[PDB]
């Protein structure tokens, strides 16, 4: 995305296709690398009355 | 549910014929190809610069194993032999024998680095998280017989990994 | 003495000459061969170190055994180890080279490669990692930067 | 680390040390058990 | 509960066809340039 | 107590059976010295051969010698065209192997092992 | 007849490929193993089990 | 049982019941078992003698239509007197279904080759040779496939130990890779996990 | 849950290594295809059985 | 290739041999964040294929 | 006797043989047959290297995990000896060269060295001490090497009573200097006798020394079981290898008959068949190429 | 709390030294034997004993679910404290 303007526009010219919408390499597009903490849910056999196992 | 890869028939008219024919004898598609791989010249490669940029990881990466402590100096390791029982490729070697002031605990825990997988079956199967795979990866020896790691190595280890594998510990507990 | 300088001198240079020129040759028998390629990408470049890309066997300095060595594999191993011209390094990829690994207790694989090669660098892993095969070729590196060839010929 | 400082421990290394393969410094494994099975030590006095 | 889920709108458009520019000139316009090169050339 | 047989009805066409590898590795001997560059000589490798047959030569059932036959017939097989190396074919000689005592004291000295 | 008649004892030992040493020297046993004594469950005496005598084992130099 | 077990299917359980009954009545001869699992699965186990035949009607018949061989395989079950279980898993693209169809011997028999009917069965039972030792007659070229070239004893049969009786060095005296007798540096551990209670009762064996 | 996903399937006319080829090509694509359907379709709960 | 790499060792802990998907579900659930990384790299992976 | 040293297995490669032996000079020749031999056993072996680990690298496969330990070591320094041998209970001597250099003469390498060697063993308290000699070895030999190995034999014995001293007559095999050096040299012949012997007979009858407990104080001669004279030798060799480094010391060893010592035993009182030139020439000579046997006097 | 030994063999926290004359020293000549200074043995006889008003008390190793499983403790024996059996810590009723 550093790249100037006129090596964009022979870029885009000699590949044919506009690479500045769709670019391989990552940038601060993707998600942060330190994260709120979770709270996963409990499954249907987290209950306290009927629950038995037999069943 | 289903669609026809390579089933186009050729035109036959005089406007596909011709072209057809110029695409041959003008090499229109090889000068496509030497054109995009041109474009694909002039974009910053994707390579970094080893050892002064490290690739990307994770709170989970499973590398180097570790015996860690409670916070009072008192290693956590109680020999359950759960580790060793679990253990795909039978690396982890335990004895134990009640120290003296009683409590449980081992006097021998071996792991052999050329036999595990690294496969991270130990670290969830303890329960007190003894044993742990922390995040060093370059430990590479010049020697087979330094890649046999007895119990000192392994608390030599953890003493020196544990402001990082706490770290991670803590950001990933919440997952298990 | 002036000899002695003299051989010092000439002694870093054909160390530097041969540690920034290792031609490997990789022996792709398992999932650390994939590894391997993917230490051949774009990302980690083994090229820009001096080090190519499936140079021949005729003429690699360093051979990398990537995978299991099984019974029906280590005689080859041993003719391909044995027609690599001198100075010749072995680097050890992955447990199943290492001391066998996962297949450590089976009846058709041996138990490490050193078995069969000499081995200078063993890297650990399961596969380890494309940065940790990257470490242990710099490590090889090191290792041939701090060889003492001429000084050890000028002293005996 | 200057702005989430880790955790103070007292068995934490104070010195961080490098890769120490193939120097004097290195890793040796030996077995960390005792002996198992003791042996008779003869009496040092003739039977007589 | 807090847990790795999509957006209530879903997310974007994803492309998964084939894109082919079909760029360039035609055959006659391309065998004109050549033969106007040629009598060029030959003048 | 009647069973399919495999190749041999009884034990006469067997022995021929086993007669005629016999004969087959005795002419392949020369040739499998000379290809694998071998450091015995043919009359080792044709001593080899009968060792082998005699050692194999108890057996009176005769499926189970048609298999010994057949077996034998596959090793030919992987010798005459080249698909063993020289180890598989020096590995019927044990070079490196330790000689194992036989007698009761040398086995007492070395060992627990009956 | 396709069904020939063998009066022999049925004998492998050509066949398995295993050392003679391993065959003329082993003594198997033949046996229903005994209940845990720390157990009260019977579900591992049910099956008869051959298994062999027990060789030497030594301590490795290294580790 | 909703959230947590496995749900049954029972129209493909009357339909299998329903064509094994059809198999087994076409082919009385050679058809001794016709069963179907909880989980849906089709097993014909049939004598020795009709492997051809069987597996030519199921290739062959308008009803049938089982074009696909999957897998061939062999199970060595030393309780036996017949120890090896031979297992073709068959696959129909017509009907899209499956089947087993099973067969027995022990080492000494020979079992008539499929290479006639299912092309797949030559790599296949080439390596049921390689790896239990059961010859098949009518075989175009029968060796090993996987086991190293000198190698001496069928490994996947379970009088055969995990580590073998050989293992492989290279000798510098002889310039060589030799083989010699198996030492480990450490041994093998058994485990003993089974547990002395009983699990399954509906698998329940009567006592003697 | 594959038969809650809408994808195609690609079909060779030659039996070459050209069609191959481009089987795998539009398979890739129809990867991409599934890929979007399952991200816009992740649900909520648990991950393991809860058969403890 | 190393990008999806990256996403099996986020989700994971190794780069190829996951150990992941087990009988009765997944070892362990996704962490926040990944599935926005996979849906980027989704919708480059087109122009990816189309240069390919 | 230790309890980690009483010997344990079946004399494989993971077993334990319970012979710890230092072998000096074990980076050349007969060393590397003999590391060979004693690693397959599962024996501590311990290699004190002169030269870059480069060329033990070739040693390192030839044991178990622990079972070879390379260390540095001076010729002149007795502080490396010390280090070396204090732990083992067997010394095996094989220090030669078949030149002198600037740094090191025939006196160093085979007086010096050996005396040295054996000396510190002596006060380590070391069991077993064996010391290679040379068969032709005299006081008043015209060679400087045969003088200064008979000296060095001499010192040695004064110096460790229990040692014992083995006396090859000349050594062939795939790396030797004998046949290889008569190929190579595409000198002459003359009424010289010679009695060469293969080189896995000598290791074995040092192995077999090392573990006989009678051999202690003894002084064997090993040699071949045919004699040859050289003229013939050098024909049969030239006849072998399809073909129709040097020094003048070299040539007045050449040039020097193999004695006969009946009083002084030999290999078969080792319990080692000698074997015989013309089984193993065609296995050293093959490399050679691009026969009648020798006449035995 | 390391010990030597009169080798000069420094004793690991298991007990474990080389006898005197053991060839297995020579492992160790020209490198180093490797133990952990830190002798958790020592390091949990300095933590205080934690008084408390109640006849039981419960113990996870502090962290919740980084610590050990609980477990619960009984301070009836006045003669000696209530050690835990996972993380070494003793306890001791106030009365
Ligand atoms: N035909 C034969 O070979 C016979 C040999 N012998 C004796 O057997 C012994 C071994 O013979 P061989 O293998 O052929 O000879 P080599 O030259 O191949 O080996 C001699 C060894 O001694 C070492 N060495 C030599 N000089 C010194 C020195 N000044 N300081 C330290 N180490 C030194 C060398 O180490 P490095 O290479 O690292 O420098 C080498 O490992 C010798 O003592 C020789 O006299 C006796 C009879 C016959
Ligand atoms: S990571 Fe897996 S293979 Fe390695 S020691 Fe742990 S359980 Fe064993
Ligand atoms: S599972 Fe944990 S507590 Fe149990 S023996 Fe292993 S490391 Fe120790
Ligand atoms: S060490 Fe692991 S990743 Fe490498 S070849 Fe072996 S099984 Fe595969
Ligand atoms: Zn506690």
């Amino acid at each position: 995305a550093s790249a100037t303007r006129l090596i964009q526009g022979l870029r885009n010219w000699a590949s044919g296709r506009d690479l500045q919408a769709k670019l391989q390499l990552r940038y601060q597009e993707i998600s942060k690398r330190t994260q709120p903490p979770p709270k996963l849910p409990v499954g249907p056999s987290h209950r306290l009355s009927n629950n038995y196992y037999c069943a | 549910t289903y669609k026809y890869v390579n089933l186009r028939e050729p035109s036959m008219d005089m406007k596909s014929v011709t072209d057809r024919a110029a695409q041959t004898l003008l090499w229109t598609e090889l000068i496509r190809g030497l054109g995009m791989t041109l474009s694909y010249l002039f974009r910053e490669p994707a390579t970094i610069n080893y050892p002064f940029e490290k690739g990307p990881l994770s709170p989970r990466f499973r590398g180097e194993h570790a015996l860690r402590r409670y916070p009072s100096g008192e290693e956590r390791c109680i020999a359950c032999k759960l580790c060793e029982a679990v253990c795909p490729a039978q690396a982890i070697t335990i004895e134990a024998e009640p120290r003296a002031d009683g409590s449980r605990r081992t006097t021998r825990y071996d792991i052999d680095m050329t036999k595990c997988i690294y496969c991270g079956f130990c670290q969830e199967a303890c329960p007190v998280d003894a044993i742990v795979e922390g995040p060093n990866f370059e430990f590479s020896t010049e020697t087979h017989e330094e890649l046999l790691y007895n119990k000192e190595k392994l608390l030599n280890n953890g003493d020196k990994w544990e402001a990082e594998i706490a770290a991670n510990i803590q950001a990933d507990y919440l997952y298990r | 003495s002036r000899g002695e300088y003299v051989v010092a001198k000439l002694d870093d240079l054909i160390n530097w000459a041969r540690r920034s020129s290792l031609w490997p040759m990789t022996f792709g028998l398992a999932c650390c061969a994939v590894e391997m390629m993917h230490m051949a990408a774009p990302r980690y470049d083994m090229d820009r170190f001096g080090v190519v890309f499936r140079a021949s066997p005729r003429q690699s300095d360093v051979m990398i055994v990537a995978g299991t060595l099984t019974n029906k594999m280590a005689p080859a191993l041993r003719k391909v180890y044995d027609q690599m011209p001198e100075p010749r390094y072995v680097v050890s990829m992955g447990s199943c080279a290492n001391g066998g690994g996962y297949y450590h207790y089976s009846y058709s694989v041996v138990r490490g490669c050193d078995r069969i090669v000499p081995v200078d660098i063993y890297v650990p892993g399961c596969p380890p990692t494309a940065e940790a095969l990257l470490y242990g070729i710099l490590q090889l590196q090191k290792k041939i930067k701090r060889e003492k060839r001429l000084r050890i010929w000028y002293r005996r | 680390p200057t702005v989430k400082p880790p955790t103070a421990r007292k068995f934490i290394w104070t010195n961080h040390k490098f890769n120490l393969s193939g120097t004097p410094q290195q890793y040796v494994p030996y077995s960390t058990t005792r002996k198992k099975i003791q042996e008779w030590v003869p009496p040092s006095t003739p039977y007589k | 509960v807090k847990q790795d889920m999509p957006p209530v709108g879903g997310y974007g458009p994803i492309d998964y066809k084939r894109n082919l520019p079909r760029r360039g000139l035609s055959g006659y316009s391309m065998f004109a340039v050549g033969i106007g090169a040629l009598l060029f050339g030959y003048w | 107590t009647s069973v399919k047989p495999i190749f041999s009805r009884d034990m006469n066409e067997a022995k021929r059976r086993v007669r005629e590898l016999y004969r087959a590795w005795y002419r392949e001997v020369p040739n499998t010295v000379h290809l694998f560059q071998l450091d015995i000589s043919v009359k080792q490798g044709r001593d080899k051969v009968r060792e082998m047959f005699k050692k194999n030569a108890h057996v009176t059932d005769p499926r189970v010698v048609d298999l010994l036959v057949i077996k034998g017939k596959m090793e030919l097989e992987e010798t005459i065209n080249v698909w063993k190396q020289r180890t598989h074919v020096m590995r019927f000689f044990h070079e490196t192997e330790a000689p194992r005592p036989k007698d009761f004291l040398s086995k007492f000295y070395v060992g627990h092992d009956p | 007849t396709q069904l020939i008649t063998v009066d022999e004892k049925l004998d492998i030992t050509t066949l398995t490929g295993v050392p003679e040493e391993h065959i003329k020297t082993r003594k198997a046993r033949i046996f229903v193993p005994a209940r845990n004594n720390m157990q009260s469950g019977v579900n591992n005496t049910k099956k008869w089990k051959m298994e062999f005598d027990t060789r030497e084992r030594w301590e490795n130099p290294l580790m | 049982t909703r959230p947590t077990v496995r749900p049954r299917n029972d129209v493909a359980h009357k339909q299998l019941s329903a064509f094994g009954e059809y198999v087994a009545e076409i082919l009385p001869k050679y058809v001794q078992q016709v069963q179907v699992s909880c989980f849906s699965e089709l097993e014909i186990c049939i004598h020795p003698d009709g492997v051809i035949p069987v597996l030519t009607f199921l290739r062959d018949h308008s009803n049938a239509q089982f074009k696909s061989l999957a897998d061939l395989t062999a199970v060595d079950i030393p309780t036996r007197q017949n120890r090896f279980e031979i297992v073709y898993n068959l696959l129909s693209l017509r009907f899209n279904s499956r089947i087993r169809v099973k067969t027995y011997t022990d080492e000494l028999t020979p079992v008539e080759s499929s290479v006639s009917v299912y092309k797949a069965a030559n790599w296949y039972e080439r390596e049921i040779w390689d790896m239990f030792g059961v010859f098949f007659a009518n075989h175009p070229d029968l060796r090993r496939i996987l086991t190293d070239y000198g190698f001496e004893g069928h490994p996947f049969r379970k009088d055969f130990p995990l580590s073998g009786y050989v293992e492989l060095r290279y000798d510098d005296e002889v310039k060589r890779v030799v083989a010699e007798p198996v030492e480990l540096a450490q041994e093998f551990r058994k485990f003993d996990l089974n547990s002395p209670w009983e699990a399954f009762p509906a698998y329940r064996q009567p006592p003697e | 849950v594959y038969d809650q996903v809408e994808f195609d399937v690609p079909i060779g006319s030659r039996g070459d290594c050209y069609d191959r080829y481009l089987c795998r090509v539009e398979e890739m694509r129809q990867s991409i295809r599934i890929i979007s359907q399952c991200l816009n379709k992740m649900p909520p709960g648990e991950i393991k059985v809860d058969d403890a | 290739r190393e990008k999806m790499f990256e996403f099996y060792e986020r989700v994971s802990g190794a780069r190829m041999h996951a150990a992941y998907v087990r009988p009765g579900g997944v070892h362990q659930d996704l962490p926040l964040g990944l599935m926005d990384d996979i849906y980027e790299f989704s919708k480059n992976f087109s122009l990816r294929i189309d240069e390919l | 006797l230790h309890h980690a040293v009483i010997p344990h297995g079946k004399g494989g490669r993971s077993s334990v043989s319970g012979i710890v032996a230092t072998v000096f000079g074990a980076t050349g020749f007969l060393g590397r047959y003999l590391v060979n031999h004693l690693g397959r056993m599962g024996s501590q072996v311990i290699v004190p290297y002169r030269c870059e680990p480069y060329d033990t690298m070739h040693l390192r496969p030839m044991g178990d995990l622990g079972q070879i330990i390379f260390m540095d070591w001076n010729g002149r320094d007795k502080d490396s000896i010390r280090r070396a041998v204090e732990h083992s209970n067997v010394v095996i001597n094989l220090v030669g060269r078949e030149w002198e250099t600037k740094n090191f003469d025939f006196e160093d390498v085979f007086v010096k060295i050996p005396q040295a060697i054996a000396q510190v063993s002596k006060e380590a308290g070391v069991e077993k001490f064996i010391h290679i000699s040379h068969l032709n070895a005299d006081i008043k030999s015209s060679s400087k090497y045969l003088r200064n190995k008979a000296v060095g034999e001499k010192e040695v014995r004064e110096t460790f009573p229990e040692a014992t001293i083995i006396k090859p007559a000349d050594i062939f095999g795939r790396e030797d200097r004998f046949l290889n050096y008569f190929a190579n040299i595409r000198s002459l012949g003359k009424k010289t006798v010679k009695q060469p012997v293969y080189i896995v007979d000598v290791t074995k009858g040092i192995i077999n020394a090392i573990k006989d407990p009678d051999a202690r104080g003894k002084t064997f001669a090993f040699v071949g079981p045919n004699r040859y004279l050289l003229f013939d030798l050098v024909q049969y060799v030239f006849a072998v290898a399809h073909r129709p480094w040097t020094t003048r010391d070299k040539v007045e060893r050449i040039h020097t008959t193999d004695r006969t010592l009946p009083h002084l035993p030999g290999l078969e009182d080792l319990g080692v068949q000698a074997t015989p030139l013309e089984l193993k020439a065609i296995e050293v000579l093959r490399r050679h190429r691009t026969v009648q046997p020798a006449k035995t006097v | 709390g390391v010990r030597t030994s009169p080798t000069g063999e420094k004793v690991t926290h298991t007990g474990q030294v080389y006898d005197d004359e053991d060839y297995r020293r020579v492992r160790f000549v020209g490198r180093q034997k490797e133990v952990n200074e830190n002798f958790a043995i020592d390091l949990i006889a300095e933590q205080p004993v934690s008084q408390v008003g109640s006849r039981v008390i419960s113990c996870d190793g502090g962290g919740g679910a980084l610590g050990h499983p609980r477990v619960y403790i009984n301070l009836d024996k006045e003669t000696k404290t209530g050690t835990c059996g996972y993380c070494g810590l003793q306890f001791r009723q106030q009365h």
